[PDB]
């Protein structure tokens, strides 16, 4: 539990948010 | 006559619908408070570094220390587990 | 912008020009058919690609052909 | 060429949301990027294969890692028939306490998922025993994942970019792939079976630290080099051998016994070692066929050119085919997908009936998932094989350099080909459906003895030729004095005849009328799916309704409402249509596999033999009967470990049904609707302030066919997998 | 026997099925007066059930473990009534229909407006062609031998 | 009653008692988002104040701990968490929409048609200061509701 | 010599939700003009009925196709002549139709061929012959 409680929110909340924000700026750039 | 080449802004209706240029109606000293306390969050590049990392660390802390009284997934199983269908 | 092309089997009957909803096409003088005219596509940036023109064309194998291509706000027919 | 789709300025300049969608969808069609060359095309593909290898290795590495870290492999290997194998831990903060309890299974200390992939049986059979064994395996695959990315990157650097001429050296790649990729790998795999896997099965522990000091066979390599090869078969494991113990353990390393290890119900390791050694020798010899740098060998081009029947019935035979194939990557991938699709089905058919992995035969849910997983993979792969045949015909086919050869002659008589597939599909559909409907009516009217119930005599006669005695046909290996029976009596036939006549395994199951009907259903599906696909490929260049279709490419929305209407006229649309038929076909084959096995496992094949000859039987005694535990995985009274599958079961129904929206309603309806939302957004205060950077537009015609197809396929698969797993695991067959 | 089956005339499950079926109808039979129309009708079904089961037994049909007849279509000469024979009859009739159908399209193909006899049947013409079907094997084989059946 | 918008019948809108009435036009021109000549930073502070204060309600009273004693604290953290994520949406919206030199894309005309200075909210820095005020305002507004409800 | 564009009156219309949107302020828009012999009701291409004025008539529209649709209806039903233009946000005007003063249905000298291929369609090359060139078969 000491690691799943770290990686599950990281890969399921932080990484997708950081990825979705990254891709939003690349696709919108000109 | 709603067409004019010298005023293409009125021909296409580029009007501010409800924008009022009336001066600030706020407590002007509270303004000096809001203008100097909320100031470091007014750089979008730094704020994005802040919200991304601050939220990531905070989300990690709350989830790493969440007690069993809050999360059934950290409290864990309490009953004795039942066997499998083929004596599994 | 979509590509529109005319082939020399065209009999110059004008039916595609009349069908076109954005004035892409016109008749131009030609010596190749009895009607002595052929179609032409000088304004394909307004072409939306409805293919009303192909529907109009009488030639066995279309004399006017529309190749849908790069989309713009004109080809996509957007009013916004 | 300045925003998102850097490879398509045509799309970069699209002002609508369409730009983002198509940028994603076309990223891997290298041939259609701005300013591709032949060289860049090969080089991108080549590096893309290294990335695909890297993902495959990375994926296997995680599976190993998660089993070692969170699974019960070490308890499974000590009692393989009484431990549900664990896939990985679950950590979901949405769970309530009753979900935490229900999913806590195996010997685990928390909620876990049970693995239906069969990796425990696989890894155990080949020698893995300890969590450490698994860890260093994962690390090694992680290293291979990294190396694969290094070479991928490397070969995209100008110093290391391979030339087109190298990618087209066909003779050299074949020699190396046959003798090396196939042969040496098979030879080496036999080396692993002999050195690690077989000692493991005899209760010995051979690892890198000690394998140099232990003999695989007491006589060493002496017998190998003297030709006294029989010594290696001498003292085989007892038919009472207990797997992973020395009880009844022999010393043979290479055998030809046929049949099954009686306790594990899977093939003999010493048979599988002999098999990999034998085919290796054949691959190693075969990989010397083609000419390279040494002045011997064949020219594939010359071989093709020579194979033209004198008499002219194939026109110019195979002339030109070397460069037609060697210059078209869609041709190559078509052959690759076609061949891999056949052998993926072969894998599914052969693994359920001749399992290689100890204690997988009795893991019923695993056998069900494995068969179903490969038959669906095989189906998709087969549709791709024809889709790239179509793409070959449009992008790559040169009529003049193929003039009058066997490939051009296919186009010349496409109407003959297509209309006979049409005829064969019509025959099979009318009669198969007609026969089931007749039987249903007979059941409806209380007169089942008026069914039409044709015996699958041809297949039963084949089972008898194989030695099965169920039918009294007494042929070949079922005879008493056939030379076929006499020649193999001394070798593999004792173990084979035993297995084939044991009616509680899956080797050549007994078949009656129910097996007849659904096999013609299956032949209907194969014939109709290929009809769509062959018609799609052969008309891709042109039809009478669109004689210049090749000028429009593989996928285009249509050709407009003139000439009577032309929706779904492209070769891409024929593929799209065929996926429904492939999903139909695999559905029929997997329904059949599952229902035949679940009634086998339950001890009453007669439920299938009788209820399968009419379609109400399938609906009621297969789907409805076997849904009762699944739909109660949660109910107003609580939930249990079947809760996930009950939820995914409905999830699958929902995704599938959402697909219907994109498939039935078409674009123009939605574009006009979106316009009123553009208006509404630009007239709503506060929201006025916010503006989109991409103009909202309804999806493209083709896009919606795809999105609908994907929803349909996804829900199709998730619905059936949830049902398959829950129904089988809720009782263990 | 063939395919491990046994003759329906010797099959115990076949006999059981007839018995369970008659018992089912008799449960309904006992509701009605013996002269009544339903009694006669249910009795008519019962006799037909009995005729059917004896008929399948006397025709040589093989039965499976299920007690149901299973057809042997392999060619075996004891079972030509289960496929070969009704099949020859089907092909004879099917070819008759198709040969007559082609005769009519050919008869009208050179007419002025041919689609007019395709939506409004020229019944007199059809009564004259309907019996060309009797000999379609000979007529179709003859048009083949002299280039009339297929176009080049 | 129902007139063409600003007398132009070919602009894609109408002027109705809902779009432009004396009370409607007053309340909409008094919201912090339509204060076109005032500081965008102080707009966002009032916006964040009002929203973060509103967000505490639904999270606490409907969350998975709504019927426990850990209710007020969790939904408040969930309320601030919703403000954190929204501030990223506001930020990336500005990074993508406005550049460091572009002028305001706001209307430079009025309802009567005279030239005024555009709302600098619609600029890179004007947006950066607005979302900075929302974040500061939203966090303190979450706390202010958390202060009045469970302290 | 293309027509001019002043500030003529527009038809009588109560307004609708079908008219110009932000695209007109920022991209382009269109204006069609015409002369009618009398006041009369006609259907607006954006929905509803309007009354055209006798004599000069100006109408702003969001798309070119809306202009041609209204104009096509002016010739058929009302037998009046029409022109239209593309207006940019810089005030720049661009005459569009009828291009050379003559409707494109009727042949007119001075027009140069655009997009004419001097072959039958079925003579386009195969895609393989224009692969790795930037051309499609219909471009040669
Ligand atoms: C190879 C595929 C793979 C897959 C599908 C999973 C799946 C999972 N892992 Mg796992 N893991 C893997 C490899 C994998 N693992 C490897 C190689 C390691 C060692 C480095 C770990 C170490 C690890 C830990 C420590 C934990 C998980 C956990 C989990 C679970 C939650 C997701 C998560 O936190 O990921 C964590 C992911 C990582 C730590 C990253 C390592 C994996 C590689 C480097 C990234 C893969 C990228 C991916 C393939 C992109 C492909 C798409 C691309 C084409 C665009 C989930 C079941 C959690 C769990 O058990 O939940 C209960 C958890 O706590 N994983
Ligand atoms: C796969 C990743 C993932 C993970 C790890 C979570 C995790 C969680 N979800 Mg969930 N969720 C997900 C995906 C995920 N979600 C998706 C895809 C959906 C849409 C279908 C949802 C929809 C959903 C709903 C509708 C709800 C949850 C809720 C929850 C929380 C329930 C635990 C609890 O009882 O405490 C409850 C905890 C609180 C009330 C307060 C916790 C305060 C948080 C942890 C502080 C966050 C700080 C940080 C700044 C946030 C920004 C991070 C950013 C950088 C990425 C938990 C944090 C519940 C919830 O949080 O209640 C509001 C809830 O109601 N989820
Ligand atoms: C001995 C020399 C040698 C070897 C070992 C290889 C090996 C390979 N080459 Mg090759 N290559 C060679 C020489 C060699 N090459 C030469 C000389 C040339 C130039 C003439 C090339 C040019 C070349 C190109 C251009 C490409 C390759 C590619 C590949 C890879 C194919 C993908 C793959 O993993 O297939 C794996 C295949 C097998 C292991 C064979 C088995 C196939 C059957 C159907 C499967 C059997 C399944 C079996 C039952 C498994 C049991 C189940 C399992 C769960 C245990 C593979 C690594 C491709 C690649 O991916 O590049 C990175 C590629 O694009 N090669
Ligand atoms: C060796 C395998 C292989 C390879 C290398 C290729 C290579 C190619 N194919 Mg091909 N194909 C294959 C197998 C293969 N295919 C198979 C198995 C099929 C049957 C489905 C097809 C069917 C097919 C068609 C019909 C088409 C191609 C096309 C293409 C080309 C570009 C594809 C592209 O940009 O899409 C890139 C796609 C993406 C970046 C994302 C796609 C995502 C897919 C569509 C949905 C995934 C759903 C996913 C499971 C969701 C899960 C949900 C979750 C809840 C579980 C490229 C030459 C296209 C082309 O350009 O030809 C002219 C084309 O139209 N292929
Ligand atoms: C209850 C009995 C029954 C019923 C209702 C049907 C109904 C049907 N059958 Mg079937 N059939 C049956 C019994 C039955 N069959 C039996 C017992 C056999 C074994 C002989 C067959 C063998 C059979 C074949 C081989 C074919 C049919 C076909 C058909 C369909 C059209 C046939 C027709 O007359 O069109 C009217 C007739 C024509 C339009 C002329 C062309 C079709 C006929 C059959 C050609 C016959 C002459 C030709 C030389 C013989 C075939 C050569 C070879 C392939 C065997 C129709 C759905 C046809 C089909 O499925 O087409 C897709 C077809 O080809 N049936
Ligand atoms: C259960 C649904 C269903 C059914 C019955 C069919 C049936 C058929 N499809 Mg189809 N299809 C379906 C779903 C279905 N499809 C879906 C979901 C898709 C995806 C878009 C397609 C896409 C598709 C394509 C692309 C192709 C087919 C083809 C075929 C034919 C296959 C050959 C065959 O069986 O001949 C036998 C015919 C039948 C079984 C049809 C029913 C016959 C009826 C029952 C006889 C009626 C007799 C009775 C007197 C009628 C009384 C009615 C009264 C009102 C007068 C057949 C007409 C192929 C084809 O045309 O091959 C020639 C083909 O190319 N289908
Ligand atoms: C799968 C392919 C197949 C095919 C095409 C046939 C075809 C045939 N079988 Mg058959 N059969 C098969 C498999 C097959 N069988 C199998 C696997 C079995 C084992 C159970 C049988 C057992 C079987 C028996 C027991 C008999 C047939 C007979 C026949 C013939 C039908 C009647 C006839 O026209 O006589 C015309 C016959 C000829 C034109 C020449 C037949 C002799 C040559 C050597 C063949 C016909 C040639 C019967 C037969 O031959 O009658 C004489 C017969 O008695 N079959
Ligand atoms: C003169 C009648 C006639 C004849 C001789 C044939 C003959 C043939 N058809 Mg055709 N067909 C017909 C009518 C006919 N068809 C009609 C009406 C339809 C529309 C439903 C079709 C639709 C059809 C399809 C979709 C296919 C064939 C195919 C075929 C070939 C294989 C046999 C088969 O599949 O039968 C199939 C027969 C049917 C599906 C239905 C036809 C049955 C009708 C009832 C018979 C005609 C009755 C007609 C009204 C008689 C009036 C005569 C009277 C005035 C005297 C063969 C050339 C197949 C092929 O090309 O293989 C190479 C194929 O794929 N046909
Ligand atoms: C359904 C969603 C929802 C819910 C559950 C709440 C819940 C709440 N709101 Mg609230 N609110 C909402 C939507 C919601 N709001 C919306 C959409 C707005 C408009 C932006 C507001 C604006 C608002 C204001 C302005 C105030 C509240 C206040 C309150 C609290 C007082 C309730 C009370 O007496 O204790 C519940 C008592 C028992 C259960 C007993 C309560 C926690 C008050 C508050 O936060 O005080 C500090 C307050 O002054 N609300
Ligand atoms: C369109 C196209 C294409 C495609 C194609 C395809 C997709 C195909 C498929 C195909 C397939 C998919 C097929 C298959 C086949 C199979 C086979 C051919 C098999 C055979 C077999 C055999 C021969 C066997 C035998 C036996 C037995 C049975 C028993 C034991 C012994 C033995 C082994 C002898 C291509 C790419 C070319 C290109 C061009 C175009
Ligand atoms: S329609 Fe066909 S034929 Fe008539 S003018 Fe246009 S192109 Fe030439």
């Amino acid at each position: 539990i000491n690691l799943p409680s770290l990686f599950v929110p990281l890969v399921g909340l932080l990484f997708p948010a950081v990825a979705m924000a990254s891709l939003f700026l690349h696709v919108e750039k000109r | 006559v709603y067409f004019d080449l010298e005023d293409l802004g009125n021909t296409t209706g580029q009007w501010d619908l409800y924008g009022s240029d009336a001066p600030s109606p706020y407590n002007s000293l509270q303004s000096k408070f809001f203008e100097t306390f909320a100031a470091p969050f007014t750089k979008r590049g730094l704020l994005l570094k802040f919200l991304i990392l601050g939220g990531g660390s905070t989300l990690a802390y709350f989830s790493a220390t969440a007690s069993g009284d809050i999360l059934p997934i950290k409290k864990g199983p309490q009953l004795p587990p039942q066997l499998g269908p083929r004596l599994g | 912008s979509h590509s529109v092309k005319i082939y020399d089997t065209c009999i110059g009957c004008t039916q595609c020009v009349r069908a076109c909803p954005t004035d892409v096409l016109e008749m131009i003088p030609w010596g190749g058919c009895k009607a002595k005219q052929i179609a032409s596509a000088p304004r394909t940036e307004d072409c939306v690609g409805c293919k009303r023109c192909e529907s109009a064309c009488p030639t066995d194998f279309l004399s006017v052909r529309v190749y849908l291509w790069h989309e713009t706000t004109r080809s996509m027919g957007l009013a916004y | 060429a300045l925003r998102f789709p850097r490879f398509s300025q045509g799309l970069a300049q699209d002002p609508t949301t369409r730009r983002i969608w198509f940028g994603i969808a076309t990223a891997h069609d290298f041939e259609s990027h701005d300013d591709i060359t032949e060289g860049r095309l090969y080089q991108n593909i080549f590096a893309s294969h290294f990335g695909q290898l890297a993902i495959i290795f990375l994926w296997t590495s995680g599976n190993l890692f998660h089993v070692a870290w969170q699974g019960n492999f070490e308890a499974w290997v000590q009692d393989p028939l009484h431990v549900r194998p664990i896939a990985h831990a679950i950590w979901d903060p949405h769970f309530g306490q009753p979900a935490v309890e229900a999913f806590t299974r195996g010997g685990a200390l928390g909620p876990v998922n049970i693995a239906y992939s069969g990796v425990y049986q696989w890894w155990y059979t080949i020698g893995l025993r300890t969590n450490e064994d698994l860890y260093t395996g994962a690390i090694f695959l992680l290293f291979l994942s990294f190396i694969s990315l290094l070479a991928g990157w490397l070969h995209l650097q100008p110093k290391w970019k391979p030339s087109v001429s190298w990618f087209k050296n066909a003779e050299s790649r074949l020699n190396h792939h046959l003798s090396g990729l196939f042969g040496v790998s098979s030879l080496a795999w036999a080396g692993h079976l002999v050195h690690v896997a077989i000692p493991g099965s005899r209760g010995e522990y051979v690892r890198w630290n000690n394998f140099l000091s232990v003999l695989p066979h007491p006589q060493g390599l002496g017998p190998l080099f003297t030709g006294q090869w029989n010594l290696y078969a001498q003292n085989p494991d007892s038919s009472n051998h207990l797997f992973s113990t020395s009880q009844g353990a022999g010393t043979a390393i290479l055998t030809l016994l046929g049949g099954f290890h009686p306790q594990t119900q899977s093939l003999w390791l010493t048979d599988m070692a002999h098999h990999h050694l034998a085919i290796a020798i054949l691959f190693l010899i075969g990989g010397h066929m083609y000419r390279t740098n040494f002045g011997i060998g064949h020219s594939i081009k010359y071989i093709l050119e020579a194979h033209i029947p004198p008499g002219g019935r194939l026109g110019r035979g195979h002339k030109g085919l070397y460069d037609t194939i060697n210059n078209s990557i869609h041709f190559q991938l078509g052959l690759a997908l076609a061949s891999l699709g056949v052998i993926t089905s072969l894998v599914a058919q052969h693994m359920y009936s001749l399992p290689a992995y100890a204690f997988i035969a009795q893991d019923f849910t695993t056998q069900a998932a494995l068969y179903t997983h490969h038959q669906y993979i095989a189906g998709f792969i087969m549709t791709g094989a024809f889709a790239h045949g179509a793409i070959f015909f449009i992008r790559d086919y040169n009529p003049e350099q193929n003039a009058d050869n066997v490939l051009a002659r296919m186009l010349e008589h496409k109407e003959a080909i297509i209309s006979h597939l049409s005829w064969a599909s019509l025959f099979l559909g009318f009669h198969t459906l007609g026969l089931y409907v007749h039987n249903d009516v007979m059941l409806a009217f209380g007169t089942p003895e008026k069914q039409i119930l044709i015996e699958p005599i041809f297949a039963q006669w084949i089972q008898s030729a194989h030695g099965k005695t169920s039918y009294g046909f007494d042929v070949l290996l079922s005879s008493t004095n056939s030379p076929a029976l006499n020649a193999g009596r001394s070798i593999w036939l004792p173990g084979w005849l035993n297995a084939i006549n044991e009616n509680s395994n899956s080797l050549f199951l007994t078949i009656g009328p129910g097996d007849f009907l659904v096999h013609h259903a299956i032949a209907l599906g194969l014939h109709t799916t290929t009809l769509i696909l062959v018609k799609g490929a052969l008309d891709a260049r042109g039809s009478k309704l669109m004689p210049d279709k090749k000028d429009f490419g593989y996928s285009f929305p249509c050709d407009g409402p003139g000439r009577g209407g032309t929706c779904d006229i492209s070769a891409w649309d024929a593929f799209y249509l065929a996926v429904f038929w492939m999903l139909n076909t695999i559905g029929w084959v997997t329904f059949y596999w599952h229902w035949k096995h679940i009634t086998l496992w339950q001890g009453n094949v007669s439920q299938f033999n009788e209820s399968s000859t009419y379609l109400m039987g399938w609906l009621r005694d297969y789907l409805w009967l076997n849904s009762s535990q699944l739909i109660n995985g949660y109910n107003p009274f609580g939930m249990n470990s079947l809760s996930v599958w009950a939820w995914m079961f409905l999830f699958g129904h929902l995704v599938w049904a959402t697909g219907f929206m994109f498939l039935i309603s078409w674009r123009g309806y939605w574009q006009e609707l979106i316009e009123t939302l553009a208006w509404a957004h630009e007239r709503t205060p506060l929201a006025n302030l916010i503006r989109w950077r991409d103009k909202p537009v309804a999806l493209s015609i083709v896009q919606a066919r795809l999105v609908g197809l994907v929803h349909f396929s996804v829900g199709y698969i998730f619905t059936y997998a949830a049902f398959l797993i829950a129904s089988t695991s809720g009782k263990f067959g | 026997d063939i395919a491990g089956l046994t003759p329906c005339k010797d099959s115990k499950q076949f006999a059981k099925r007839e018995k369970q079926s008659i018992k089912k109808l008799e449960s309904s039979l006992k509701l009605y007066a013996p002269d009544s129309a339903p009694a006669l009708a249910i009795n008519a079904t019962i006799e037909k059930t009995k005729r059917r089961f004896d008929n399948y037994g006397k025709q040589g049909l093989l039965c499976g473990a299920d007690g149901l007849p299973h057809l042997i279509v392999s060619g075996d000469q004891r079972h030509w009534g289960e496929f070969i024979t009704p099949g020859i009859l089907f092909l004879y009739i099917a070819g008759w229909i198709g040969w007559v159908g082609r005769s009519y399209l050919i008869a009208i193909r050179d007419d002025k407006k041919p689609t007019q006899k395709e939506i409004i049947i020229d019944v007199p013409l059809a009564t004259r062609l309907v019996f060309r079907g009797f000999s379609w094997p000979i007529a179709a084989y003859r048009e083949l031998l002299n280039g009339e059946l297929v176009a080049k | 009653v129902v007139q063409p918008i600003n007398g132009d019948p070919f602009i894609g809108s109408l002027e109705t008692p809902v779009t432009s009435s004396p009370l409607v036009a007053w309340y909409l021109s008094n919201l912090p988002g339509y204060r076109t000549a005032v500081n965008p930073l102080l707009r966002g502070i009032e916006v964040g104040l009002a929203h973060g204060f509103l967000l505490v309600g639904p999270f606490v009273k409907a969350g998975p701990l709504r019927n426990t004693e850990i209710a007020g604290q969790a939904g408040s953290l969930a309320a601030g968490g919703l403000v954190v994520i929204l501030s990223i949406c506001l930020t990336i919206y500005g990074i993508s929409s406005f550049n460091e030199g572009d002028p305001s894309t706001a209307p430079s005309l009025t309802l009567t048609g005279r030239k005024k200075q555009p709302d600098q909210l619609q600029t890179a820095d004007g947006w950066a200061k607005f979302t900075g005020g929302f974040f500061f305002g939203g966090i303190s507004g979450v706390i202010w509701a958390f202060f009045l409800l469970y302290v | 010599p293309p027509e001019l564009d002043p500030n003529t009156p527009s038809p009588i219309f109560g307004g609708s939700t079908g008219g110009l949107l932000r695209k007109a302020q920022v991209e382009e828009f269109y204006v069609i003009t015409w002369e009618s012999p009398k006041e009369q009701i006609f259907e607006m291409p954006t929905g509803g009925a309007a009354i055209m004025r006798e004599g000069p008539n100006l109408l702003k529209l969001a798309r070119k196709e809306q202009c041609l649709a209204l104009g096509t209806r002016l010739r058929s039903k009302y037998k009046i002549k029409y022109q239209f233009y593309r207006v940019f946000p810089s005030g720049e005007v661009q005459y569009l139709h009828p291009k050379d003063g003559v409707y494109p249905e009727k042949v007119n000298p001075g027009r140069q061929g655009v997009g004419v291929n001097f072959r039958s369609i079925g003579k386009n090359v195969s895609p393989i012959e224009v692969k790795f060139t930037g051309k499609q078969p219909y471009d040669l």
